[PDB]
């Protein structure tokens, strides 16, 4: 008997080149009012929430130094249909291009985001990335998005 | 001992 | 009232990540380096580890950290949260540092066992105190 709204969704590994969130695969959940609509989490009541997510990027070799990975969680209000970033990070996994002389070493970069925010009833929350081509869901527990009311 | 972290708000 | 636990690395232990015993209250126990959940319900689970290395010997270096669950019903290990990191950019002596922090909310069953593990305990860093840890909190 936990009456607090809460949610934990995971990437659909069958979706190719897309960050698609899924509910209730084993070890995922939507509880006490929280809903997944249009790939967003919909908040059922006004209040303070911890919001979090992780993504994992993987690349085979580094052909340009200028690769840029981003991950951001944003919020849209029912009152204003306008998007505001709550948490965002940026990462550049490459410091030197592969000297072709060398050959195809994989790199891995995780980004975890989390924090506490006042949200309003009906707010919609998105966790998005710039490069779904570089996403890695070869395994469970690598990519997820959740919230917990305080 | 107990440094700051993202979840601490939930444990007091 | 609500079960909770926060364990820390034993810095004495060489070549494994050993969580320190008896911190952990209200039914939660540490058995066989795992946290044992005393009641079914929703839990926040979290952990952090810190890796430290001298120079980049070869870019082949991979760090992993993962939290898994074994259901008393399932008796099979399932990953809940997991991350991978490769620190050795522009690899061959400059020291490097890499943290990995994991956390999220899960429905667990009474008797479930939770593990927080890594692949390279040789690269663990205990120089920053209280910063390698593993915990849970019932909601
Ligand atoms: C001491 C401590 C720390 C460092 C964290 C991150 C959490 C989440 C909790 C509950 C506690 C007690």
């Amino acid at each position: 008997p936990s009456d607090k709204p809460v949610a934990h969704v995971v990437a659909n590994p069958q979706a190719e080149g897309q960050l698609q969130w899924l509910n209730r695969r084993a070890n995922a959940l939507l509880a006490n009012g929280v809903e997944l609509r249009d790939n967003q989490l919909v908040v059922p009541s006004e209040g303070l929430y911890l919001i979090y997510s992780q993504v994992l990027f993987k690349g085979q070799g580094c052909p340009s130094t200028h690769v840029l990975l981003t991950h951001t969680i944003s919020r849209i209000a029912v009152s204003y249909q306008t998007k505001v970033n709550l948490l965002s990070a940026i990462k550049s996994p490459c410091q030197r291009e592969t000297p072709e002389g060398a050959e195809a070493k994989p790199w891995y970069e995780p980004i975890y985001l989390g924090g506490v925010f006042q949200l309003e009833k009906g707010d919609r929350l998105s966790a998005e990335i710039n490069r779904p081509d570089y996403l890695d869901f070869a395994e469970s527990g690598q990519v997820y998005f959740g919230i917990i009311a305080l | 001992a107990c440094p700051p972290c993202l979840w601490q708000v939930l444990c007091g």
